[PDB]
C-alpha cells in the first residue's frame, strides 16, 4: 500500500536509516503516481544521503590511495572500487527512475517538476562523472551536461530567476562546469548571472522560497569567492 | 576545500 | 586475504566511515583466532559500537514515535520497530559469539586487562539487547549481561589497580546497567560513587594517556551521579 | 537526557 510505503519513508528519515529511506521511496515511484512535493522532496533527500555517503568515503579512500607494499595498495584500490560500484548502482537507480517515471510523466507545462527532475538526472549523472575514466566517462558526462542544459533552457522561458529550484540548478550547472569540465570561466559566467538576475527581486519570493533562494545564493557567492581566488 | 553544490531539500 | 590486509581495510573502513565495513572486517580479523592487539582491540570496539550504536538511536526514535502515536499507520510503525529490533540483535550475536569463541576463550590465566576489557564487552552487549527484549527474553540476556558485569568486576577488583581505566569504565557500565536495566538506582549510585571514591587518590600516577581516559570516565561517572540524584 | 556509558576506545 502506497502510503504505508512512504509513512515508512518518513520513519527511516526520523531513524536516519537513508538506505530504508530510499527504497521505500524507489518502490513508491515504481507505482507510476506522480509524486507531491513533499514525497519528491523524501526522494531526493533519500538518494542524495545515500549517494553522499558513498562520495564522501571514496574521496578519503581515494586521497589515501594517492598519499600511499602491493598488497597494501592492492586493497586499497579493491576497497575504493568496491565503492565506487555501490555509488554507481545507486546512480543508476534513481537514473532509472528519473527517465522511466519521473521525467517521463511530466505535462507539457510542468515546468517546475520538469527542472527538478532534470536538475536530478543532472546530478547523478555528475556524480557518476566523478569517479569515471576513460570512455565511461566522456558518456556520464555528456549525459549530465544534456540534462543541465535543457533544464536550464526551460529554468529561463519558464521560472522567475529567484526561484530556489532554477537557482538551484544554475549552482550545481556551474559546479559541473568548474569540477567535471574544468571551465571556471564558465562555471563563473553561469553563477554569477544566476546570482545577478535573482539579486534585486529577491524579496519578492515569499517566506519559505526566500529562506531556500537565500541559501542557494550564499552558495553561488561562496562558489564565486573560492573560484577566483 | 571544494565547491558547494545545491541541498537536497526545499521548504 | 590475509590478516594484515583484512586490519588495513578495517582501518580505511573507518576513515571512510564505513562502520558495518570495519565491523565485518575486525569480526573477520578475530575469527584467524591470533590474539588483537591493543590497537586492533581498538579497532573491533569502536566498530561495532557503532553499528550497535546506529541500530539504538533508531530504534529509540521508532520507539518513542510509536509510543506517541489507524491500524496500518501503527502496523507499519512496529514491524519497522522490529525490523530494527532484528538487526540490532544479529549484531550483539554476532560480538558475543566472538566473545565467547575466541576473544574470552583466548585470554591465559593472567591476562586480566583483557579479561576485564572482554567480559565487559560481553556484559555491554548483553545489555543492549535487554534494551529492546521483552518477556522470558529480557530476563535471559539481562542475567547473562549481569553475570559477565559480575565476573570482570571481580577480576578487576583483585588483579586491576581502580585508576585503572578499562576498571573505571566496566564500574560505568556496570553501573549503567544497574541504573537503566534492572531499576536499581541504589546499587547504581553506591557502585559509581565507590569506584570514582577509589580512583582518586592515586589518579596522578597514571601514564599520561591513561589519565586522560580515567578522568574522561571519572567525569561520566559525576555526571551519571548527578542526573541519577536528581 | 539518558546515562553515559563508557567510550568504546583507549587511547
Ligand atoms: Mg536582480
Ligand atoms: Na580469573
Amino acid at each position: 500500500d502506497r502510503e504505508q510505503l512512504v509513512q515508512k519513508a518518513r520513519l527511516a528519515e526520523q531513524a536516519e536509516r537513508y538506505d530504508d529511506m530510499a527504497a521505500a521511496m524507489k518502490n513508491v515511484t515504481e507505482l507510476n503516481e506522480p509524486l507531491s512535493n513533499e514525497e519528491r522532496n523524501l526522494l531526493s533527500v533519500a538518494y542524495k544521503n545515500v549517494v553522499g555517503a558513498r562520495r564522501s568515503s571514496w574521496r578519503v579512500i581515494s586521497s589515501i590511495e594517492q598519499k600511499t607494499n602491493e598488497k597494501k595498495i592492492e586493497m586499497v584500490r579493491a576497497y575504493r572500487e568496491k565503492i565506487e560500484k555501490e555509488l554507481e548502482a545507486v546512480c543508476q537507480d534513481v537514473l532509472s527512475l528519473l527517465d522511466n517515471y519521473l521525467i517521463k510523466n511530466c505535462s507539457e507545462t510542468q515546468y517546475e517538476s520538469k527542472v527538478f527532475y532534470l536538475k536530478m538526472k543532472g546530478d547523478y549523472y555528475r556524480y557518476l562523472a566523478e569517479v569515471a575514466t576513460g570512455e565511461k566517462r566522456a558518456t556520464v558526462v555528456e549525459s549530465s551536461e544534456k540534462a543541465y542544459s535543457e533544464a536550464h533552457e526551460i529554468s529561463k522561458e519558464h521560472m522567475q530567476p529567484t526561484h530556489p529550484i532554477r537557482l538551484g540548478l544554475a549552482l550545481n550547472y556551474s559546479v559541473f562546469y568548474y569540477e567535471i569540465q574544468n571551465a571556471p570561466e564558465q562555471a563563473c559566467h553561469l553563477a554569477k548571472t544566476a546570482f545577478d538576475d535573482a539579486i534585486a527581486e529577491l524579496d519578492t519570493l515569499n517566506e519559505d522560497s526566500y529562506k531556500d533562494s537565500t541559501l542557494i545564493m550564499q552558495l553561488l557567492r561562496d562558489n564565486l569567492t573560492l573560484w577566483t581566488s | 576545500v571544494t565547491s558547494s553544490s545545491c541541498p537536497a531539500d526545499l521548504t
